[PDB]
């Protein structure tokens, strides 16, 4: 169900992303609400685009983990914490992570162009 | 050994009911929220495609009347409201010595009328038709609108000439055109073509006879929801036009006055020539041929041994019992008594016409409009391209019927259907993903 | 032309998908109609996304054909049927296929993530 | 900055595509303006999709340059000309390139489908 | 301008003055004719 | 009117009284582009 995994651990919750994603699209003020929802959806799709993640729900990238953002171990993060707790844990670093992802994808695309140029 | 393959852009569609766009290349029908039409409209014939069409369940008729009524009201609202005209009238006969059919039709009525200054009043005299002014008890009369509704004065600068209006599909939707001669408005159509937008449809307002409509080239087409159910109307699409010349021969004077700050009332003045009744000239030979084609099609539907009779409307209001039409802002009502007077067992007809200055369009009660007068003598020429018939056991008697504009619009929209595109689909293929 | 292949065989009609794709996008109710068209387009694009087909008109998956949905051979389906007839014949199965496609993409994404995790 | 590289050479300006991509998504007439902006964005994304570029910002294709569109050498184009001048220079050829890109992608997708069909 | 009297001059049901019987000139369908009309009002709506 | 006088607007239109609670002092207005422009 929608948000059914919200209280589950991050690992278990990672298996329910499809239902939550599919329910994101589902006088003047309601039309404004529909337009705003579309704009937010497209903002998320464009953010995935500039990172090279537009084609999938789970997209691995080439940006390493800083460890200053959070020093919890992998097992702790995925098996003990919930996604709300994780969001709080790194709420101060989102604008840095997104910028690094943007730079990484830009370098990846330029590298692909240079590799394709080889005869 | 087969796997699912997903195709996006698949030419499949479902029946749909959605909002259509206005397209059109002052007039009451002019629409600001309307786009110029395509200079080169596209039509794509669909080969080997047969699809069921149903004019009776077509959802574009509802949009047609909703758009026409809303546009009408929006155009009429920003005009002078004649609140101080619902007053007591003291009337006499305009021309008491006439012996023509206009005897008693026009009355000369006096009333005290408010002026721009609240302190001052002005007696006014004007002429009205006998159908707008009704006796209360010279004689005293009142305007009929006072019985049910207030009057808005239509802006004299606004023209009523029908402008063809195109209805265009929204993106993701398409309009299919049957384009099949002798199609009776229902069932499979093997000649379906895809159009982005329809041709122009004029908002022609009439009853009993369908004016300025499409012609059925192959033959007269008889359309009904149930051809043996006498509660439904029969819509007849002709294969030949019938030219009709209608006129208001009197040379009428037009006067205007100011009734309040920025408000003015326009009214019928004296007559500048001999008083003559409005009438319509219909060729008898052309009508005779039209009757022959309609009768043979009715025999085909009801049996070749049936006697067919045409008669005048048995009852209802003037909008139902008589033919009605608009010419240049003037609203004419004509008897048609000489058109539906015949029994079939197996050079020019003049129809009297009456003028009503105050009308109630689209069967709406509680709203009314006062048309402005028009100067001089008006003549208009139009084509009759269809008929409305209603059926009453040896002899089947038919009458004009009518009275519902949604049938007049359906008689034009019967060829089009709205569908929604379903671009996604699946099919088996011999293909696996990595 | 737009829907010109609607009466053509499925095989021939598969080569015209570009035209319909471009023709899906081309006063309060006019704005509402445009918003609804956008919502339907986005629902279809998201549905392709969850299937891993966001960038393609034709994409293959790993979901097998049940054969109970339709036991026609490929020659009969592709040469002797129109897309309208095919759509009618599987009208009772479409949502089942959609569910299977979503599950298949979820398994592919998790397996891809695990393969990428190997050094 | 938004359009900060607009006056830069095409080569230098190619490194700021993400600034424009991010910023382009930043009473009834205002809602109409927002909906039209969304429709233009979606038409551009659909146009990239039909070409098979998915979410890539720099998309390399299989369509050769004809040299009749512009006979400048690569160095002159990228180092001594701006994007405004270049776009004006080839304004008469854009729809031809777009048609070639759509045809090339349709052939590529059919070839990929046939390759996947091989056991 | 409203002209009112006591609808029920004698009653001890705590309504002795709650309902007034009022008359007024009013207007009519035609602007030239006025119609005097009588109707009842509550004391909470009508004030002297 | 032709002492007896009338308001200058009487022969043009009805005149609306502006609400006295609404100030007419100009406020600088900034025009902003929609997204995409
Ligand atoms: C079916 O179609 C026919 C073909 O158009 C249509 O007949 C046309 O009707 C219009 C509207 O009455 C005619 O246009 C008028 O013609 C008169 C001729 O005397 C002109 O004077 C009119 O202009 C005056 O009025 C205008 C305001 O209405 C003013 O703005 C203008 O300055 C003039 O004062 C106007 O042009 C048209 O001429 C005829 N067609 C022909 C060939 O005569 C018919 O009415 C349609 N059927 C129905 C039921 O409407
Ligand atoms: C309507 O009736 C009035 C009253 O009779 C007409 O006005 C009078 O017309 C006569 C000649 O017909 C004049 O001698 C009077 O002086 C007029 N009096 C007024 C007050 O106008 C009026 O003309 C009639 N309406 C029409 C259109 O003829
Ligand atoms: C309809 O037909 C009648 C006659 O059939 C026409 O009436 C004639 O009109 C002219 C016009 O100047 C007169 O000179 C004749 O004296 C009239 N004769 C008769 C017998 O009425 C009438 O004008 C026609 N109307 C239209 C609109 O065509
Ligand atoms: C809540 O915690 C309990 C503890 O074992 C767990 O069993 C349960 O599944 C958790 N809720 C969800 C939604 O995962
Ligand atoms: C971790 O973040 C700090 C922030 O100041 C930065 O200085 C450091 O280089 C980062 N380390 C890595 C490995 O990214
Ligand atoms: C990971 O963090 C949790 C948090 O309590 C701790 O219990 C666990 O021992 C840690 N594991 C490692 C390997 O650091
Ligand atoms: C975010 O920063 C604020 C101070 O700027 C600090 O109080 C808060 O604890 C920080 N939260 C996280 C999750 O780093
Ligand atoms: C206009 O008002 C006067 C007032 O005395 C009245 O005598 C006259 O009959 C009124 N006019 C009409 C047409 O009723
Ligand atoms: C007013 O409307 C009623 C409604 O039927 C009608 O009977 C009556 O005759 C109308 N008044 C006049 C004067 O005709
Ligand atoms: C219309 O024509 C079709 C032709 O087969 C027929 O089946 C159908 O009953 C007809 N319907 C009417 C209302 O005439
Ligand atoms: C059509 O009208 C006839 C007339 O009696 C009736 O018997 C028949 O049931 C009607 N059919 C439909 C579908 O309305
Ligand atoms: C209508 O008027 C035209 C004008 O020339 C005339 O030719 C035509 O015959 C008239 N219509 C009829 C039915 O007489
Ligand atoms: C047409 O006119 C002739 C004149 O003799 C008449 O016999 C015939 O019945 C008429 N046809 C129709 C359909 O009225
Ligand atoms: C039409 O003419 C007939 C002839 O008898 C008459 O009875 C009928 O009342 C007329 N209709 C109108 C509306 O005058
Ligand atoms: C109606 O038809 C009859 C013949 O049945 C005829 O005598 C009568 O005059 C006709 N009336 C009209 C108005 O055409
Ligand atoms: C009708 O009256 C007007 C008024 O000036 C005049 O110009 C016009 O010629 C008249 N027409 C006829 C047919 O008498
Ligand atoms: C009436 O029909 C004739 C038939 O040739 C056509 O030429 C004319 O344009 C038509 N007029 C209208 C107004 O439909
Ligand atoms: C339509 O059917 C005919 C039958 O001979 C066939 O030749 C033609 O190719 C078909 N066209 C389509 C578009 O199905
Ligand atoms: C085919 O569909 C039937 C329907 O019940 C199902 O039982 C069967 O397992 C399916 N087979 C495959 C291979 O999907
Ligand atoms: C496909 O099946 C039909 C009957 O369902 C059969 O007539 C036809 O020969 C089959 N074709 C192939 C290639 O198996
Ligand atoms: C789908 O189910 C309905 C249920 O009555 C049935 O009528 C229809 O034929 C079925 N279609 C298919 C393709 O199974
Ligand atoms: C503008 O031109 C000058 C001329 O040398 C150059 O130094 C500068 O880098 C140029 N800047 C851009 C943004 O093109
Ligand atoms: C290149 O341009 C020439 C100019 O006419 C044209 O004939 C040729 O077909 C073009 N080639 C390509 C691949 O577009
Ligand atoms: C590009 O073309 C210009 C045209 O004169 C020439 O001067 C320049 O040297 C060329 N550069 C290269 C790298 O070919
Ligand atoms: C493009 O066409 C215009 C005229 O429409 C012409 O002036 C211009 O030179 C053309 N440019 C090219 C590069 O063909
Ligand atoms: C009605 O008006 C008359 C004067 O026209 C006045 O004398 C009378 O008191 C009024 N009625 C009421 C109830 O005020
Ligand atoms: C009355 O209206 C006319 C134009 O309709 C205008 O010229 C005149 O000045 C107005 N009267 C006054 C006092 O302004």
């Amino acid at each position: 169900g929608f948000l059914g995994a919200a209280g589950s651990t991050m690992g278990a919750a990672s298996m329910t992303l499809t239902v939550q994603a599919r329910n994101l699209l589902s006088g003047i003020k309601q039309l404004q609400a529909r337009v705003l929802a579309v704009e937010h959806y497209l903002r998320d799709q464009q953010l995935l685009g500039i990172w090279g993640c537009s084609g999938k729900l789970i997209c691995c990238t080439n940006v390493p983990w800083n460890s200053s953002w959070s020093n919890r171990n992998l097992s702790e993060i995925w098996d003990n914490m919930t996604w709300l707790q994780w969001d709080k844990e790194i709420s101060n670093y989102t604008q840095i992570i997104y910028g690094l992802l943007e730079e990484s994808q830009n370098q990846q695309e330029k590298n692909e162009q240079d590799l394709l140029a080889l005869d | 050994n087969l796997w699912v393959t997903v195709y996006y852009g698949v030419p499949v569609w479902k029946d749909a009911e959605t909002t259509l766009f206005c397209a059109s290349d002052h007039n009451v029908w002019a629409t600001h929220a309307c786009v110029p039409t395509d200079p080169n409209p596209q039509e794509i014939h669909l080969e080997n495609v047969t699809e069921e069409f149903n004019m009776w369940k077509n959802n574009m008729v509802e949009q047609m009347h909703e758009d026409i009524i809303s546009l009408w009201d929006q155009s009429l609202k920003p005009c002078v409201k004649l609140t101080p005209l619902c007053v007591t009238l003291q009337c006499t006969n305009y021309a008491p010595k006439l012996r023509s059919m206009m005897r008693g039709e026009i009355k000369n009525c006096s009333f005290n009328m408010t002026t721009e200054l609240r302190d001052k009043k002005q007696k006014v005299y004007s002429l009205f038709y006998r159908l707008d002014v009704v006796q209360i008890n010279n004689k005293e009369y009142r305007l009929i609108n006072c019985n049910t509704s207030a009057i808005t004065q239509a802006c004299p600068k606004v023209s009523f000439e029908p402008i063809p209006i195109h209805y265009c599909a929204p993106a993701g939707f398409a309009i299919l055109k049957c384009k099949d001669k002798k199609f009776n408005g229902t069932g499979p159509c093997p000649s379906v073509s895809t159009v982005q937008c329809t041709h122009g449809i004029k908002p022609v307002v009439s009853t009993q006879l369908l004016l300025n409509g499409s012609l059925a080239e192959e033959e007269v087409i008889i359309r009904s929801e149930n051809i043996t159910n006498n509660a439904k109307n029969i819509l007849v699409q002709l294969n030949t036009p019938v030219q009709i010349n209608c006129t208001r021969p009197s040379n009428n004077t037009v006067k205007s006055i100011r009734i309040g700050p920025g408000q003015a009332f326009y009214y019928f003045g004296d007559v500048l020539g001999h008083v003559r009744m409005a009438h319509c000239n219909i060729s008898k030979a052309t009508w005779n041929e039209t009757l022959g084609k309609v009768v043979k099609q009715l025999r085909k539907h009801f049996g070749n041994n049936t006697i067919i009779r045409f008669a005048q409307s048995s009852g209802g209001d003037l909008e139902v019992t008589t033919h009605s039409f608009n010419c240049g802002g003037e609203f004419f009502y004509c008897n048609t008594s000489g058109l539906f007077n015949s029994t079939w067992i197996s050079d020019s007809l003049i129809l009297p016409c009456w003028i009503k200055q105050i009308i109630n369009m689209w069967q709406r009660i509680g709203q009314a409009m006062y048309a402005p007068p028009i100067q001089g003598v008006i003549r208009c020429v139009s084509n009759i391209t269809g008929l409305i018939l209603t059926r009453d056991s040896t002899t089947e008697t038919f009458r004009p019927g009518g009275g519902d504009m949604r049938d007049n619009w359906r008689s034009e929209l019967y060829k089009y259907k709205v569908v929604k595109i379903e671009p996604l689909g699946v099919a088996p293929t011999r293909c696996k993903r990595r």
